[PDB]
């Protein structure tokens, strides 16, 4: 069936970078957005961005934009989210959502919010 | 590398114009479409060289207009007919109207080879209208399917199935439109362009009555392919050349041109209802 | 953009009554078309969040009829006609109707 | 039970739209159906039994055209006529269009009587268009103007009299309207699909040219009625739809569909002004 | 000494809108004006009293139909052709539609004498169509193009060059339209009226096939004029109307007005293009 | 000529529920709405609900909203007002205007607040 | 929704001399079709509130010329010409524009 | 080529009116607007009104409405602006700008702020 | 009815190196067409105030290339690659889209 695997969990030192790769399997994966999202402990889950792996015109958060980017393979059908000028307060658990649909004649974004990923966690010490 | 900004369309005015439209297309085309084979396939049971571009013209405008309800309930609610239905559906429509068109310029071409110089064209006008014209409009039309009957498949999100095309990536689609383009407006529009004005041309040398009643009718025409056909391929060059980002005004702009082709597309297929009307005059 | 508050906080029930959980958006969640979205989430711990209703008052298929929503305009509810033992965890609602989305605050439930 | 939401509509783009459009059915009406009721009656003294159904049509739309000033008077500023005038111009208005359109079907009648079966013809056609007539078209018509003569009065509301259609529930509105769709559009409808189909079959046995004559006109006059009268009727039928509350999409969707009434209603009554045209191949 | 509000108009709109009228015009006016000038002209050698209206009004459409693309590219983009083909434009296309509008009064008037009292009728329409006709159609036109041919000129602001026509003050703007819509609608319209209906009042003396063609024909002309031109003569006489403060409804009704003024000019140039098919019955 | 007439005063327990009527008569009933409004002792008139009497779709007002209920007669052409959850603050003048127009093609609500009823009064204690 | 004040609160005046009411509101009171609805309430004591003006600028038949309206866009008002023993009694303003309506503060006239 | 000329520097008493004259010459005087705007020492620069210079309809600024009227000629190809009811405050600089552009079809108002005239002082004691 | 502020106040630069200077609106200046519209004014002293770039990014005709505006929606600078002794003046930062016009606060370079 449908599923979507993230990377394990990681450790850094503040100022580095994370790159979190996100393998989707099961369907067509030029036909529906990945949405990356952040649950901090202690705190409700906020957006950051979107990538459309079909035609790559990701969106930013205010919060977040100028720091993160966003990357598809269609041939390995994979994700990857990179984040440099890493902080203390970004040790959390990232999430990679399935979200919207991406088509030649459909192009909307209220269908998706479906399958999440397993999620990986990356602390900072 | 830039914002995206998703399709905002008027679904309240889409969903009553739409349903209006496919019905009076359906029942016109319906109507004369089978009236026309009733009378020539049926009954006559000995045709001429007309006759069999008037059948085959007939049999694509009668395989356009079936596919309607499925558009109609498509438009209205949700798609419940499955993947191979959505596979099916949208190759007849790629097929019908590609053979519809071709048939067009064939006639016009016909009618060049007929009128100009008749004094030796009994052998490649009997060879055009018995052999080439298949293998030249119908085989191609099914070879331009090819991607519409691998790419074409049913998404599942949330409970809406959407029988849509998807294709990898947005130069997929860019050379398809322009394929679809080029060839659709380009080819018959020139040959049909470059034919009926030398054989009007032609016709004034020693005829009288022939020239005007000539004259009226490939000016009808001309108006009625034209104003049926020309503002959705404008729309399709637009929206392939914003999408090939040459073309930079925002994106309201972006709305604007995918409700004037969704219009447009609707509109434009009264071609099929109302090719019978135009071409009865071809036997006189 | 739009701003969520979840009602309660913390919802401690005894099991074997039903009961439930409001939240209200900032403003009107009416899309042009005249349609809602709104959807629920359930998260027990260790798992990553599971989607109990899609539509608000529609859900997915392979979840026990305990659970339905209900709401229009602004506010919107969810509620267990039946507390059984598995369904401790947290519970969000979202919407998604503009852009960019927004989580609800979290509900526990004991 | 539910949350009222009241019309809003376009009169900035209605106060031009109609005005104009009445104007252009006035002229066009005028003209045509004063020249053809001083061709037909007033001058040839001896009318065979087309002409009779011609003279009939043609009274009737310009019955319609009469009562136009004072629609375009009512669109661009308030009702000064008084309550009588307003019942009169309501009851010419529903007698009219009722009597052209079952002067259609009976002219389709006729015409499947003559072709067909000629030979033993004489007295059905002759019985049909003498007698007949006025009680299949005339008779109804008056009768069904009767919640008409009876529920239509000027109402005062501040400054602004209106000239308007008063029932005392939705279901007398339902019932109406269901009953004028029904009657209007299936009866005649069905009558001449089934009719001219039929005919041009039974053409089709022994002669050549005719065949394509009428293979090109009745395909004209269905595509001409169906274009000039399905949106409004679909309007009308979504309409007591989601008046009987088994279409609820928000009412959103219920301003779109009235703003579409409006506007399509404006728009059908080119066919009392485009009758003449159609109709001017009868005796032949 | 009032409140001024900006004139605001759906650009994005307009930019799709007008290149596909016009090109949709251009092709099909350089198609049908250039084949009837090749029929006329250029082979007869030898013309009749109808064949010089027919090329004059072709001549017309043709030299109207040639500064189409430039209004195209103003429309999409920016003036770029200076102060002299600025002037040059404007001059030509005030003088082709008048030329249009006044052939069609003469040929209606020519048809009025040829067909009433033909007896005596040579040496009238032999000097009407010899002489009379270019100091009434030509030289009235050149006359009233001295107001365009002085007051157009190029505008620079910012970046963009606007090629309009600049009026010291609205009087002069007032007088100028009241006069062009007097002309043009008020002149030819009442002529045409008043000559067909004698005309076909006549005919059914002693004629009873023509006169049905000729009952179909003079409708579809003036079904054909009317729908082409009121519109857009009815906005221009509620604009002046509106400018000369008679007409006080805000100024939402006067964007609304200037919207439908700007699409209406854009769709009654179908009328050059459309000429060809609907005057091919002269000669008969 | 066109009035309006309510029925009495009243003196009612906190708690208990009030039921006001309004007959109409000189014009046609089912044609106009019918708007009952409050004056309050020393306040401004404050509008609480409106019924159509012409397909029955009342509507509210969010401080009343939830305890009155609104019922039209067309055989007797009145409207009936009730009024639950009685508090002390309830006492007052209740009036019935006709408000908005209705009819098969013009459903409008700016046309109306002409002819006013006699107003009742109701007081608690 | 719409909140109105009135100016002034009480107004004595001396039988003799015109005298003027003003309010304004708290939006532009211009409906789509490009018109206005604002009229004026009078109330004796012990009787229904009568309809003065119903149109802004507009009266009604019956009345005096002495009441006059006039105003536009967020201002309105109203002028007696000429103050008489019986024109004493509460003035309101009202609006019918927007769902929905909202009755003036209350102006006493000495 | 095209320029604004305005009059000299004036003094006056408080409560008296001025009258500043701009004549434009270089360029069609009916073809765009005039905008009056006034900068006061030690303060941004602040727009007041502007005069279409063709069909009249001046339109103003609710801090300085009812005080000032402006009034073109085209003979003379002049606009003048009077003020009145003259205050302490009111000393400063004054400047006559091209804005917008009016025609018989282009009535717009974004194109223009490019050419201001040498700019007239007025002071108060 | 829009309200600028420019940053910084007062800039003053050594003669050699290029200077910016920023200013942001209330809303977003983009017109019904998608275009904008923003100007940047230099004011000599003793002289009227001159337009060195119209629309944003673009430039007038006779003006050296020092100068160049970037930015959109409703952030907008101005950049001087390289400061000049004749450079020094106020700059102010305009718009014409919305009626009425207003000007910037005001920037001195010294
Ligand atoms: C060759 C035979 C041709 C026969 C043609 C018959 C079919 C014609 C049907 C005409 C129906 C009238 C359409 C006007 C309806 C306007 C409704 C309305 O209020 O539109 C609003 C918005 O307006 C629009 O977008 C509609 C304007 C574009 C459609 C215009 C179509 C023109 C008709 C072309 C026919 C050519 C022949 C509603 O907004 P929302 O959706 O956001 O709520
Ligand atoms: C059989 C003979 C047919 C001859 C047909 C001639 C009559 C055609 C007249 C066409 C006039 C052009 C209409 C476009 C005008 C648009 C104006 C505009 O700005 O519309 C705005 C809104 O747009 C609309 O609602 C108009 C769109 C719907 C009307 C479209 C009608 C299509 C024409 C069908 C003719 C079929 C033949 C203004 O908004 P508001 O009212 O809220 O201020
Ligand atoms: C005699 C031969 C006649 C052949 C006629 C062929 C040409 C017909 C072309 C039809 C194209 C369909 C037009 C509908 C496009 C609507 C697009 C849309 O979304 O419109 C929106 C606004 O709607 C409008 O203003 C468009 C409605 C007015 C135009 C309607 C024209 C009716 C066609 C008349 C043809 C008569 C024959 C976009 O808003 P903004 O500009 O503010 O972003
Ligand atoms: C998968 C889909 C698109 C395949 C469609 C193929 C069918 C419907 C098409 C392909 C070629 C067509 C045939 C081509 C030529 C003729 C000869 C003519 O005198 C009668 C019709 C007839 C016999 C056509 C009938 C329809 C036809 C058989
Ligand atoms: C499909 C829609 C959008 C466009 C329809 C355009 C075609 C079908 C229309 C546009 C103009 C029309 C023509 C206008 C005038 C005449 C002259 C008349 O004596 C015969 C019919 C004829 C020749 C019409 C035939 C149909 C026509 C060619
Ligand atoms: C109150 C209104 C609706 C009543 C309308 C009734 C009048 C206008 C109608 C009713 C029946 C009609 C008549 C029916 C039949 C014929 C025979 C025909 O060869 C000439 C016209 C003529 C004589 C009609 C003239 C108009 C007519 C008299
Ligand atoms: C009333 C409006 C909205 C719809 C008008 C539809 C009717 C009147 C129009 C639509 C398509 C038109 C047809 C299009 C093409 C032709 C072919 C030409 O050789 C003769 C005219 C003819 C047959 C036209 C007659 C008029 C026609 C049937
Ligand atoms: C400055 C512009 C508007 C001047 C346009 C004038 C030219 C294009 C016009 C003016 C009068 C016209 C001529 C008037 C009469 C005839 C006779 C006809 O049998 C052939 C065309 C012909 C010869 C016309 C050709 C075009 C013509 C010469
Ligand atoms: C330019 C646009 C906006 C208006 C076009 C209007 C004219 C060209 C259209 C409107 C109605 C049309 C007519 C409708 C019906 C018929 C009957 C048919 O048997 C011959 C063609 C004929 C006579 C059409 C000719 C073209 C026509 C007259």
């Amino acid at each position: 069936q449908v599923q979507l695997v993230q990377s394990g969990a990681e450790v850094k030192k503040p100022g580095a970078s994370v790159k979190v790769s996100c393998k989707a399997s099961g369907y067509t994966f030029t036909s529906y957005g990945i949405s990356w999202v952040r649950q901090a402990p202690g705190q409700g889950i906020e957006w950051m961005g979107w990538i459309s792996t079909y035609n790559g015109n990701r969106n930013y958060a205010q919060k977040v934009q100028g720091r993160v980017t966003m990357t598809t393979d269609r041939s390995t059908s994979t994700a990857y989210m990179d984040l440099r000028s890493l902080r203390s307060d970004d040790t959390a658990v990232y999430y990679c959502a399935r979200h919207g649909i991406t088509g030649a004649r459909n192009y909307y974004y209220h269908y998706g919010m479906d399958v999440w990923g397993q999620g990986t966690t990356v602390t900072v010490s | 590398m830039k914002e995206p900004c998703f399709r905002e369309e008027n679904a309240n005015f889409n969903k009553i114009f739409l349903p209006t439209i496919y019905s009076i297309i359906f029942l016109t085309g319906i109507v004369g479409n089978g009236l026309v084979i009733l009378v020539m396939g049926y009954q006559k049971k000995l045709r001429s060289m007309t006759d069999k571009y008037r059948l085959h013209l007939s049999v694509a405008d009668l395989l356009f207009v079936i596919t309607l309800p499925f558009w109609a309930v498509d438009a209205v609610a949700n798609w419940y007919f499955g993947n191979f239905l959505c596979k099916a559906v949208h190759v007849i429509y790629t097929v019908s109207l590609y053979s519809s068109v071709l048939i067009l310029a064939f006639i016009s071409l016909d009618r060049y080879l007929a009128i100009v110089h008749a004094t030796n064209s009994q052998r490649p006008r009997k060879l055009l209208a018995e052999k080439v014209v298949y293998v030249g409009v119908w085989i191609p039309a099914l070879l331009l399917t090819i991607p519409d009957f691998i790419f074409a498949n049913v998404s599942e999100a949330d409970d809406r199935y959407i029988c849509d095309r998807f294709y990898p990536n947005d130069l997929w689609v860019v050379v398809f439109q322009f394929q679809h383009i080029m060839v659709g407006l380009i080819l018959p529009g020139i040959v049909i362009l470059s034919c009926y004005c030398i054989i009007i041309s032609k016709l004034s040398h020693s005829k009288g009555h022939q020239k005007r009643k000539a004259l009226k009718t490939t000016v009808i025409l001309i108006l009625a392919f034209f104003a049926c056909w020309l503002p959705y391929y404008i729309g399709i060059s637009i929206d392939s050349f914003i999408l090939l980002e040459i073309i930079k005004q925002g994106c309201e702009f972006e709305n604007t041109v995918h409700k004037w082709i969704s219009i447009t597309e609707a509109l434009a297929f009264f071609h099929c209802c109302l090719n019978p009307i135009l071409y009865a005059f071809l036997g006189a | 953009d739009v701003v969520m508050t979840q009602s309660p906080l913390s919802l401690p029930v005894t099991l074997g009554q039903p009961a439930s959980i409001s939240c209200r958006s900032s403003q009107s969640l009416v899309y042009t078309d005249g349609n809602t979205y709104l959807n629920w989430f359930q998260q027990r711990p260790g798992q990553s969040p599971r989607r109990l209703i899609y539509k608000v008052s529609n859900r997915d298929s392979g979840v026990p009829d305990r659970f339905s929503g209900s709401g229009s305009g602004t506010d919107f509810t969810l509620k267990i006609s039946r507390v059984e033992a598995e369904d401790v965890g947290f519970y969000y609602c979202m919407q998604n109707t503009h852009w960019p989305l927004t989580f609800g605050g979290g509900t526990k439930v004991e």
